[PDB]
RNA sequence: AUACAGUGAAACUGCGAAUCAGUUAUCGUUUAUUUGAUAGCAUGGUAUAACUGUGGUAA
RNA sequence: UUUGAUGAUUCAUAAUAACUUUUCGAAUCGCAUGGCCUUGUGCUGGCGAUGGUUCAUUCAAAUUUCUGCCCUAUCAACUUUCGAUGGUAGGAUAGUGGCCUACCAUGGUUUCAACGGG
C-alpha cells in the first residue's frame, strides 16, 4: 500500500546519501554542447519557480555554448549563488544542482569559486534546519557529494582546508548533520591516497580538543562498502588511523579509533576483516594499545592474540583485557598462561569479580594463590554471599592463609568494641566465617547496634553450650541475620531439655508479623525449627502459604484458595499455634505488595477468636504509621577518581561502565564499609498503606 | 438434570450429572439468585453455598422455575468443607492483568511517588527457542506530553483573550476617532 | 523501544444507511455537515467487549 | 447631542431578579520534542487530530401566496353527521395554524359549472 506519510525526521532517518550507488541516467551521462545546457534546459522544462524563471532569464544569453560558460564564468556564478541566498524551498533543486553542474564542466577553474560556493552551501544547510524539508537536505548534500566527486582531483592536499571549512557540519551537535556531511567527507577520504590522509587524520586527531562522533562517522563511512563487505581501502586506512594514533593524537582520539574499529567490525562480518586484522596487527607490533585491544576482542586467531597480549604484557585496563579474554577465550593453555600473567596483575579481587559476573568456568588455580598473597577488597569478594559460584566459593574458601585466620582469630579474641572496632570486627568475622570457641567469646564480650549484631549472628551462623548463649543472647534481644543464626544453629535429649530450661518463643512468635516479608519467612523458619528441637500441620500450612509467594497471576490466584484453606483449618481447630496464625496474618494483611493476599486476609479476618490479639493488632498498625523508623549506620568517605577506558559506544560503553561500578565498589575501604552497610536486608516500610 | 458448578476465586467450573430429582425438587418454583445449602440439596458436597444463576431450558431458552431448566448452573458463594477434584484444588489464574495507572496503583498500593511502570505484568510469549518477553502499556499515565498539552490549552485560551480583549480596544481608538469627527 | 512504540485479525467507540407543474413567503420553523468568527488536577471511579473455560441444542 | 435596520417591528444587543431534576467553560490524540539557566528534573514552546458554547454561512427539510389538467347538468344545491366555518383562551407544535379541547358566533360554498359521478 502507498500513502504511509513518514515523518520529517522519519524520512531523514531514512536518508543516506551515496550518489554513486544511485544509479539511473540522469542528465550528465546525454552530453550535448555543454555539460551545464543539458542541465539547464531540463530544469528549465521540468520545474517551474518564479526566481529560477528569472534567473534562467537573466542566463539563457549565456548558458548555451561551453565558451560561454567559460568566458562568463564569474558573473553567472554570482547569479547562481544569489538566487541561492534568496532561497525559497521550490527553486532549490534546479539552481543547486545547477550550481552541482557548474563545476563538472570546468574543473580547475571552479577553484576560484569552491570556498565561497560552500559558504553558501552551508547557510542554506542552516536555513534548511529551519525550513524543515528532507528533499531540500537530500538535494543540498547531495550536489555537496557531487562536487567532490568532480573535484576530487583538485582537492588532494586541501583536505584540510575543506574539512575547517565544514566544520559547521560535523560538529554542529545536530547528528544528522554531520552524518550527512561525514559520508561527503569519507567519499573524499576514499578518494585521498596516503599522504594527505595521514597528515588529514593528524589534523583532524589534533582539532579534536560534537566532532567525536562526527570523526567516528566519518571514519566508518570510509570503511562502509557494500553490505558485509568492508572499503578496498580500509587496510590503509586503519594504517593511516594508527599512525595518527599511538601517542601521536589526544586522549579522546583513543577512543574515537576504538569506536571506529568497533562499528567497522560490526559492519563487516567475517571474512571482510582478513586485510583488516593483518594491517592492525602489524601496526600493533610496533610498541597506547590498551583501548584498541579491549575494542578488538570485544566483539568476538585468538592465540596470536594472546602472544601480542603477553608481548605488551611484559613491555584497571589489564583487568578489563583479561576479563574480556575470559569471557571469549577458546584455550586453556592460554588461560593458564593468563594465570601466570594474574600473577602479576593486581587487583586480582575486581578482576576476578567481574570475570565471576562475565561466566563460570574452568582454571580457577589463582584464586587461591591470591588469597595466599592476601584486606577491603578480600572483605568484599567474600562479603559477595550467594553467588551461581557459591558451590565453588565454599569449597575454595578453605583454600586462604590460615595466618590470616590465626591473626583475626587474635584480633576477634579481645574487642574493646565503642562504635567503630565493632564495625572492625565486623570485618574480621566476615572473612572469618570462610576460617566456634572464639566465636563464643567474643559473642559475650560484644553482647556485654543492629549492623554489628546482624554481623555478630553471621558469624554465630558460621560457627550445647554455644545454642544455650546464643538463647541466652535471643533472651537478652538485624534480626533477619538474627534469625539466620537462630536457624543454623537449631539446624547444625541435651537440647531438649536446655530449650526446656528456658521460656522462649512467645516474643518472637508475637513479632513475627514484621513490615518484611524476608524477616517474617525468617520468623516462620526460626520458630517451626524451635519447637522441632522442643501443632506442625497448621504451622506447616503457615510456612506453605508463604512460600508460593511469587505473585504471578497463576501463583496469586493459587495463593488466596491456598490462604482460604489454611485459615479455614486454623480457624475451625493451642496459644502459640494461635500467635503465629495471628502474626501470620497480620504480616499478610501488612504486606501492602500484593491485593491478592490483602483479599484473602480480608476473607480470613471473619471468623477469628474474638478480641484476642485483633483489634490490639489493628490499633498496632493504625499507630505504626504515624511515626517512621531510619537513621542506619554511617561511615567515612573514600574517592575512587579512576575507571576510564572508553567515551561513547552502544554497548562497550555499557560494558565500560559496568567495569567501572565494580572497580568502584572493589574500590577503597570506606566505600567498601559502605557498599557493605549497603547489602543488608529489607525493613520496615510502607507508609500510608498500611 | 446438569449441573455447571463454577468456583468463583479459582474461577474454575465443571459439570456434574444429577439424579434422585427429589434433590432437584427443591429448586423448584424458587426466584433466580436466591441461597442453595450444600448438604440440604445434595449428598457429597457439604456446606457449598450456591445460588441459581436460571437460564436455558430444554432446547436452551430462558423467576418461578420449572423443570425444563436441563442446564443448571451454580457459583460456590460459599465452600464449605468438601474436598472438590477440580473446583477447589485446581486453579486457573485470572486472565488478564490490570491496565490504567491507577488500577495498577491499588493492585499493588502504590503511593503519589512512584511513577509506576516496572508494576506492569510481564509477559513471555515462546516459540520455542526465542522468548518474547512483553509490558503491554500503562494508559491514563501521567506523561511529559499530558500536562505538555495541558500547559497548551492554557497558553491558547490566554493568547485568545489577550488578542481579544486588545482588538476591542483598537476597534474603540477609531470610535473615538469618528466621534471625534462627528 | 522493561510501560508503550512494526504490521495487526477480533471487538468497543465515532460516522452513514397523481409524479403534481409553474409559483411567493418563512418578521412562522429547525438547520446534522462544510466554512468563518467565537468561551482567562503529575488529570479520579465504573462495566464491560474480543479472549479462557462449562454446557445445552436436531437446530 | 445615546445606539445596528429593513417597508416594518415585543428586531439585533446590553443591565437587574431568581428558577434551573444544573448546559458548557477539553481528566483527549499523532509527529517532533526546541528553548531560560538560578541543571531544577523545573518552567516554558511548535505544527495539527478530535471535541465543544453561541452566531452566521452552506446544504436541506416541513409548511405557505397566485394559476392549471380527464368528461358531465339523464349531477342543482353543497357543508353546521360524532368540526362544518370563524373569534377567545388552553393543550399539542420544531413552529404560523380547529392539529384538537372547551367558551363565544351560525357560518361558509354554489348554475361562474361549484357538489357528485365517469
Amino acid at each position: 500500500k502507498r500513502y504511509r506519510y513518514s515523518s520529517f525526521k522519519a524520512r531523514i532517518d531514512d536518508l543516506k546519501i551515496e550518489p554513486a550507488r544511485n544509479l539511473e541516467k540522469r542528465v550528465h551521462d546525454y552530453v550535448e554542447s555543454s555539460h551545464f545546457l543539458a542541465s539547464f534546459d531540463q530544469w528549465k522544462e521540468i520545474n517551474l519557480s518564479a526566481k529560477f524563471t528569472e534567473f534562467a532569464a537573466e542566463i539563457e544569453h549565456d548558458v548555451q555554448t561551453l565558451p560561454q560558460i567559460l568566458y562568463h564564468d564569474k558573473k553567472i556564478f554570482n547569479s547562481l549563488v544569489s538566487f541561492i541566498n534568496f532561497h525559497d524551498e521550490f527553486s532549490l533543486q534546479p539552481l543547486l544542482d545547477l550550481l552541482a553542474q557548474f563545476c563538472h564542466d570546468l574543473g580547475p577553474d571552479f577553484l576560484k569559486f569552491y570556498e565561497e560556493a560552500i559558504k553558501t552551501l552551508i547557510n542554506l544547510l542552516d536555513a534548511a534546519i529551519e525550513f524543515e524539508s528532507s528533499n531540500v537536505f537530500e538535494w543540498g548534500f547531495n550536489c555537496l557529494a557531487y562536487i567532490f566527486k568532480y573535484l576530487s582531483k583538485f582537492l588532494v592536499k586541501k583536505l584540510v582546508l575543506t574539512c575547517d571549512l565544514l566544520i559547521p557540519l560535523l560538529s554542529h551537535s545536530k547528528e544528522y548533520l554531520s552524518r550527512f556531511s561525514a559520508e561527503a567527507l569519507s567519499f573524499l577520504v576514499r578518494k585521498c591516497p596516503v599522504s594527505n590522509l595521514r597528515e588529514f587524520v593528524r589534523s583532524v586527531f589534533e582539532k579534536l580538543e560534537l566532532y567525536e562522533g562526527l570523526l567516528i562517522l566519518f571514519t566508518e563511512s570510509m570503511t562502509s562498502t557494500q553490505e558485509t563487505l568492508h572499503s578496498k581501502a580500509k587496510a590503509i586506512m586503519s594504517v593511516l588511523l594508527h599512525e595518527a594514533l599511538t601517542k601521536s593524537s589526544p586522549e579522546r582520539s583513543v577512543s574515537l579509533l576504538s569506536d571506529i574499529w568497533m562499528n567497522i567490525s560490526k559492519y563487516a562480518s567475517i571474512e571482510s576483516l582478513l586485510p583488516v586484522y593483518e594491517v592492525m596487527y602489524q601496526d600493533f607490533n610496533d610498541s597506547r594499545i590498551l583501548k584498541v585491544l579491549t575494542t578488538i576482542v570485544f566483539s568476538e586467531i585468538p592465540d596470536w592474540n594472546k602472544i601480542t597480549i603477553l608481548i605488551e604484557r611484559i613491555m584497571l585496563s589489564q583487568d578489563k583485557v583479561a576479563f574480556l579474554f575470559a569471557l571469549f577465550i577458546r584455550n586453556s593453555d592460554v588461560k593458564t598462561l593468563t594465570l601466570f600473567h594474574q600473577k602479576l596483575f593486581n587487583y586480582a579481587l575486581t578482576n576476578i569479580s567481574d570475570c565471576f559476573l562475565e561466566f563460570f568456568q574452568f582454571a580457577l588455580r589463582l584464586s587461591y594463590e591470591r588469597v595466599f598473597s592476601f584486606l577491603f577488597l578480600k572483605k568484599n569478594w567474600q562479603s559477595q554471599g550467594k553467588k551461581i559460584a557459591l558451590f565453588f566459593l565454599e569449597v575454595d574458601d578453605k583454600p586462604e592463609l590460615q595466618k590470616v585466620r590465626e591473626v583475626n582469630f587474635p584480633e576477634e579474641f579481645i574487642l574493646s568494641i565503642r562504635d567503630f572496632f565493632v564495625t572492625a570486627e565486623i570485618n574480621d568475622s566476615n572473612d572469618l566465617f570462610e576460617i566456634i570457641f572464639k566465636y563464643s567469646k567474643l559473642q559475650n564480650t560484644e553482647i556485654i547496634e543492629r549492623i554489628f549484631s546482624t554481623f555478630a549472628s553471621p558469624d554465630n551462623f558460621t560457627k550445647g553450650t554455644l545454642l544455650k548463649i546464643y538463647r541466652k543472647e535471643d533472651d537478652a534481644s538485624l534480626k533477619t541475620i538474627l534469625d539466620n543464626y537462630e536457624n543454623y544453629k537449631e539446624s547444625l535429649g541435651w537440647n531438649k531439655l536446655v530449650s526446656n530450661l528456658h521460656p522462649s518463643e512467645s516474643l518472637k512468635g508475637l513479632m513475627s508479623h514484621y513490615p518484611s516479608l524476608l524477616l517474617s519467612l525468617t520468623d516462620n523458619f526460626m520458630l517451626p525449627d524451635g519447637k522441632i528441637r522442643y501443632k506442625t500441620l497448621m504451622i506447616l500450612q503457615g510456612m506453605q502459604v508463604p512460600d508460593l509467594l511469587s505473585s504471578c497471576m497463576v501463583i496469586e490466584e493459587i495463593p488466596l484458595t491456598l490462604q482460604n484453606a489454611r485459615d479455614l483449618t486454623i480457624r475451625i481447630k493451642t496459644k502459640t499455634d494461635k500467635l503465629v496464625s495471628s502474626f501470620f496474618l497480620k504480616y499478610l494483611f501488612g504486606l501492602l505488595t500484593v491485593r491478592f493476599s490483602p483479599v484473602w486476609t480480608g476473607v480470613f479476618d471473619t471468623l477469628p477468636n474474638v478480641y484476642t490479639k485483633d483489634e490490639a493488632l489493628v490499633w498496632k498498625l493504625v499507630l505504626s504509621f504515624i511515626k517512621l523508623p531510619d537513621e542506619n549506620q554511617n561511615l567515612d568517605y573514600y574517592q575512587p577518581l579512576l575507571e576510564d577506558g572508553a567515551n561513547k559506544v552502544l554497548w562497550d560503553s555499557s560494558v565500560v561502565r559496568l567495569r567501572d561500578t565494580i572497580d568502584t565498589f572493589s574500590h577503597i575501604w570506606s566505600k567498601y564499609s559502605t557498599q557493605n552497610t549497603s547489602i543488608i536486608s529489607t525493613t520496615i516500610e510502607r507508609r500510608g498503606n498500611t | 438434570m446438569k449441573l455447571n458448578i463454577s468456583y468463583p476465586v479459582n474461577g474454575s467450573q465443571k459439570t456434574f450429572e444429577i439424579d434422585d430429582e427429589h434433590r432437584i425438587r427443591v429448586f423448584f418454583d424458587k426466584r433466580i439468585g436466591q441461597e442453595v445449602d450444600g448438604e440440604a440439596v445434595g449428598d457429597e458436597f457439604k456446606g457449598y453455598v450456591f445460588k441459581i444463576s436460571g437460564g436455558n431450558d430444554k432446547q436452551g431458552f430462558p423467576a418461578i422455575v420449572g423443570p425444563d431448566l436441563a442446564v443448571l448452573a451454580l457459583v460456590i458463594v460459599k465452600k464449605g468443607e468438601q474436598e472438590l477434584e477440580g473446583l477447589t484444588d485446581t486453579t486457573v489464574p485470572k486472565r488478564l492483568g490490570p491496565k490504567r495507572a491507577n488500577n495498577i496503583r491499588k493492585f499493588f498500593g502504590l503511593s503519589k511517588e512512584d511513577d509506576v511502570r516496572d508494576f506492569v505484568i510481564r509477559r513471555e510469549v515462546t516459540k520455542g527457542e526465542k522468548t518474547y518477553t512483553k509490558a503491554p502499556k500503562i494508559q491514563r499515565l501521567v506523561t511529559p506530553q499530558r500536562l505538555q498539552r495541558k500547559r497548551h490549552q492554557r497558553a491558547l485560551k490566554v493568547r485568545n483573550a489577550q488578542a481579544q480583549r486588545e482588538a476591542a480596544a483598537e476597534y474603540a481608538q477609531l470610535l473615538a476617532k469618528r466621534l471625534s469627527e462627528r
